[PDB]
Parts: structure tokens; C-alpha cells; sequence
């Protein structure tokens, strides 16, 4: 956590509700955006820390 | 703790409306039924 790992995901289409919708996440947050409202959504890239 | 307001609705009130209820929240896909993650009491405390 002292130096995380970055993957980048870029020119593409997703289902984000999977992200809640999944039992296999015991906690889901979102900070400026909502969790439904991110199916709607678009993003010059998206990075996962 | 005697000072509160309403946190979670599913929508906004219409001018002079008001609002009793303690019914359970659903801010996400949890089925609720009353009944925990998403399932909030609608009102919190100011707690001055």
C-alpha cells in the first residue's frame, strides 16, 4: 500500500452495476460520482490503484 | 441528540411539504424489507 500498483483501462464500453450487484464485494463507495449513474457516465481514462 | 434531520429520501420535498416517517432507506441493491448495508434510518442527529 506504501507503493500500490496502477492498471489503465481505456477506449472501451462497461456495466459498472456488476461492481455492487456481485456478492464478491463486501463494500462498494463512490466520491463525485453515483453508483447507478456510472452506467451513463464517460471518462477520458480510467485508472485502477 | 435532540436536533435532526432527514438524510435519505427517494425524493425531494414540494414546497411547505413535510415528512413524519422513519421508514427504512435503500440507497443500493440490498433487499431490504425493513431490514445493514444500504437499509438506513432515514434520520440523523446534529448531535451539537
Amino acid at each position: 500500500v506504501y507503493a500500490w500498483n496502477r492498471k489503465r483501462i481505456s477506449n472501451c464500453v462497461a456495466d459498472y452495476s456488476v461492481l455492487y450487484n456481485s456478492a464478491s464485494f463486501s463494500t462498494f463507495k463512490c466520491y463525485g460520482v453515483s453508483p447507478t449513474k456510472l452506467n451513463d457516465l464517460c471518462f477520458t481514462n480510467v485508472y485502477a490503484d | 441528540y435532540n436536533y435532526l434531520f432527514r438524510l435519505f429520501r427517494k425524493s425531494n420535498l414540494k414546497p411547505f411539504e413535510r415528512d413524519i416517517s422513519t421508514e427504512i432507506y435503500q440507497a443500493g441493491s440490498t433487499p431490504c424489507n425493513g431490514v445493514g448495508f444500504n437499509c438506513y434510518f432515514p434520520l440523523q442527529s446534529y448531535g451539537f
